[PDB]
RNA sequence: GAAAGUUAUAAAUGAAGCGGUCUGGAAAGGCCCGCCAAAGACGGUAACAGCCCGGUAGUUGAAAUGGCUUUCCCUCCAGAGUGGAUCCUGAGUACGGCGGAACACGUGAAAUUCCGUCGGAAUCCGGGAGGACCAUCUCCCAAGGCUAAAUACUCCCUAGUGACCGAUAGUGAACCAGUACCGUGAGGGAAAGGUGAAAAGCACCCCGGAAGGGGAGUGAAACAGUUCCUGAAACCGUGUGCCU
RNA sequence: GCGGAAAAAGCGGAGCCGUAGCGAAAGCGAGUCUGAAUAGGGCGCAUAAGUAACAGGUCGUAGACCCGAAACCAGGUGAUC
RNA sequence: GGUUCGUGGUAGGAGAGCGUUCUAAGGGCGGUGAAGUCAGACCGGAAGGACUGGUGGAGCGCUUAGAAGUGAGAAUGCC
């Protein structure tokens, strides 16, 4: 679960209440499922919307 | 004082520099300076392993409560027999330096003090054509030594250090190397003239 | 490992030649109305770190 | 070697508590009897009073440090007196003398004691006094 | 790829007392004489050995394999000056908002660095930093990559060292120990060293089914007898001087 | 750190403490701060000794004189009861 | 060297010491018997130390300094 074209993927950190109690959580990529061909063939990859954004397949 | 050759024959006299063979002894610092020099001879490599270190422990023997027996926490507790030991010795270095002045103060002493007692043999070369350790057995009668002596020498002089090594109670050292515990350890201390010569000009 | 300076102490205190502490006064923020002009005059002052307080907290300023 | 004595009194013997009555540290070893300061790395920290709010926190804090403080080695007019008459004393002569060993900002004179030989002292900084004296002297204060 | 050198992995050679005498089971010990020493390290040998043995210092040695260092081979190779028309100098990047994190620095006045998300430059007349930020000045040229040494650690190997332990210590483990044993399993996890210099380890006789004894013999010693140096205390007995 | 025997010296003065304090600070300096003040008062000076090393005592950080919970958390092992 | 006043003691402060293992250096003891062990009517103010004899069968004191795993009757302590 991990963009093809970026290497973007889940990464942990903190949520953080007032009062400052801390407790683990994580950030997902905005991963979108699309036909590109990276290889000469397409195929349904996961690519983040920030790989998307300007020139890309589909 | 009296400058006479390796044969043992006379050669004049030699005048030694007052502020290294003539100043008053200071015991208390050569005492300081000789503690000091054995405790960082010490190498300090001996350890125990305390109640962390020994093999296996873990869990505790049994229940807190109940069985009538005294309250114990882990088999390799200090009262235990396999146990760990408690505190005992850890690696440690020994080593201190008095302050440099205190230093040369105590080399100055210990110098003086063979002086004054008469321990203190300037030879004018003492050389050897080869190594030959009976030549130096001889050379010792000649001197008339028949202690420990420290024998301080600055001519490369290779087949003196060679000659003295298989003798017991003898010890060649450069003169560079003229330590307060060297001079503490020999009764007798033979130095050559132009060993002297590089002593006082450190001193 | 060396000893650490209380740094709350740090903030507070100063070292005098002789080598006491000096400090300033606590009843000096706010409630003015409730001090007269000479408890203000008196608290605006510094004073001296006692004996018996010097002797409980000399460790926590050593340098 | 065999006849060693350290100088009389800088060397004790040290005290081994808990090694029997007779010696007065036995048993209890110096504690007494129970609480927290009768335990195994017992004791409260150091300037704590028991729940009584500490001394440091009763006094408020105070100042701030500035960034940009000078602080000037200070040489007293009594040191000059060292140097020859008629002498140019420069930050470097006074290093090499060794009279100031690190010149922290800069080399102040200041007036504590009185000055007898005629100099001319190049410094960063003066006090009036130290102006005054060198001069009453018949030296010239030069500010580098 | 060669060749030469050198180191490692076996080894070789190697001085000087069967010296006299005393005690002893035995001499390396005592006393009295010698001797070698570039060798008086260590160990062994019937008690403590430089000269008895293995050795030690010093001096030699490698068919084979591996390492290292050189040299040769082989392979590869353009680098100064002068202008500034124009062109190039890392883009979803830098940066910003929002949410986190790393920065000694807890969002703070919070620079600097990174992550997710969204927005999103300039591009030499350009860009970044100097702890908000602006201006000036100064120093630098991001968004591509590589790079030895000085540093960390030791399952190992070689040679050594210790005011480290000496069998309840030191490794859990000096001994067929991660064994026995416990646990369904993960896992937990012991105890246990010493005959003598040498087996000379008790032929033979006697009691006894044997065990075990008593002689005899060996040995310096057997009250050193195959778990056998020493052999404390608790505890168990026999005998008896005084008492009951 | 270099040198060296897991030496001893020698070299190494970077740095550290002391030789001046007062003030939040700019700063001034045998004074300084406060203050309009040449006032009074605070802290200093007039009443120089420190520093390096070792040893004793005590404290701090470390398990910190020794033994002892119930518990908590992490990775595993168990439905042959 | 005298004089005067003192010398009960828990927590606790202060001082002087005894003994144990190891190191250095001096100087010794030991197969004509070391250490250990057993016994005793000996010596010192205490911790303690000798001597003599038995056992034991090979190592060990002493002096001065140094360093510590340095002293046990209690922990429902561990073996
Ligand atoms: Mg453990
Ligand atoms: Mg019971
Ligand atoms: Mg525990
Ligand atoms: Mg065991
Ligand atoms: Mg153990
Ligand atoms: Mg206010
Ligand atoms: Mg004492
Ligand atoms: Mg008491
Ligand atoms: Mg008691
Ligand atoms: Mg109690
Ligand atoms: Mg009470
Ligand atoms: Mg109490
Ligand atoms: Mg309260
Ligand atoms: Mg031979
Ligand atoms: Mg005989
Ligand atoms: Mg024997
Ligand atoms: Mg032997
Ligand atoms: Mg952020
Ligand atoms: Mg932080
Ligand atoms: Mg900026
Ligand atoms: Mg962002
Ligand atoms: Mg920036
Ligand atoms: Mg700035
Ligand atoms: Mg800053
Ligand atoms: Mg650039
Ligand atoms: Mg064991
Ligand atoms: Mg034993
Ligand atoms: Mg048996
Ligand atoms: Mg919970
Ligand atoms: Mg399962
Ligand atoms: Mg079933
Ligand atoms: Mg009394
Ligand atoms: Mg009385
Ligand atoms: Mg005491
Ligand atoms: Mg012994
Ligand atoms: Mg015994
Ligand atoms: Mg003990
Ligand atoms: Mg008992």
């Amino acid at each position: 679960k991990e963009c093809v074209i970026t290497g973007r993927k889940s990464r942990s950190g903190n949520k953080r209440s007032h009062a400052m109690n801390s407790s683990k959580r994580t950030w997902k990529a905005n991963l979108q499922k699309v036909r590109i061909l990276v290889n000469g063939k397409p195929k349904k990859v996961w690519v983040s919307a920030r790989a998307l954004k300007s020139g890309k397949v589909e | 004082l009296s400058l006479l050759k390796q044969d043992g024959t006379n050669a004049g006299e030699i005048t030694l520099n007052d502020t290294v063979f003539g100043i008053e002894p200071n015991e208390k610092v050569v005492v300081d300076v000789i503690l000091s020099q054995r405790a960082s001879l010490r190498q300090g490599t001996h350890k125990v392993k305390n109640r962390s270190e020994v093999r296996g422990g873990g869990r505790k023997p049994w229940r807190q409560k109940g069985t009538g027996r005294a309250r114990q926490g882990s088999i390799r507790s200090p009262q235990w027999r396999g146990g760990g030991v408690v505190f005992g010795p850890t690696p440690r270095s020994y080593a201190y330096k008095l302050p440099k002045k205190v230093r040369r103060l105590a080399i100055k002493s210990i110098l003086s003090s063979k002086v004054n007692e008469e321990k203190l043999v300037v030879l004018e070369g003492l050389t050897f054509d080869a190594p030959k350790t009976k030549e130096f057995a001889a050379f010792l009668k000649n001197i008339s030594v028949d202690t420990k002596a420290l024998i301080v020498v600055a001519g490369e002089s290779e087949n003196v250090e060679l000659s003295a090594r298989n003798l017991q109670g003898i010890t060649v050292i450069p003169a560079e190397s003229i330590s307060v515990l060297e001079v503490a350890k020999h009764d007798k201390l033979i130095i050559t003239k132009a060993a002297v010569e590089k002593v006082e000009e450190v001193l | 490992p060396k000893m650490k300076t209380h740094r709350g102490s740090a903030k507070r205190f100063k070292r005098t030649g002789s080598g006491k502490l000096k400090r300033r006064h606590g009843f000096t923020s706010h409630m003015f109305a409730n001090k007269s002009q000479k408890q203000k005059r008196k608290l605006r002052k510094s004073a001296m770190v006692s004996a018996g307080d010097f002797k409980r907290i000399r460790q926590m300023v050593a340098k | 070697l065999h006849e060693l004595k350290p100088s009389e009194g800088s060397r004790k013997e040290r005290n081994r508590v808990g090694r029997g009555t007779g010696s007065g540290n036995g048993k209890t070893s110096g504690r007494g009897h129970k609480g927290q300061k009768a335990r195994s790395g017992g004791g409260v920290r150091l300037g704590f009073e028991g729940g009584q709010l500490p001394l440091f926190r009763r006094i408020p804090k105070r100042g701030f440090t500035n960034i940009n403080r000078k602080e000037f080695a200070i040489v007293n007019l009594d040191v000059l007196n060292r140097f020859e008459d008629g002498t140019e004393v420069t930050p470097e002569l006074l290093v090499e003398t060794g009279i100031i060993r690190n010149e922290k900002s800069g080399i102040k004179i200041l007036s504590n004691g009185n000055i007898e030989k005629k100099l001319t002292v190049k410094a960063n900084k003066f006090s009036a006094a130290a102006k005054e004296a060198i001069e009453a002297a018949g030296g010239k204060t030069e500010v580098i």
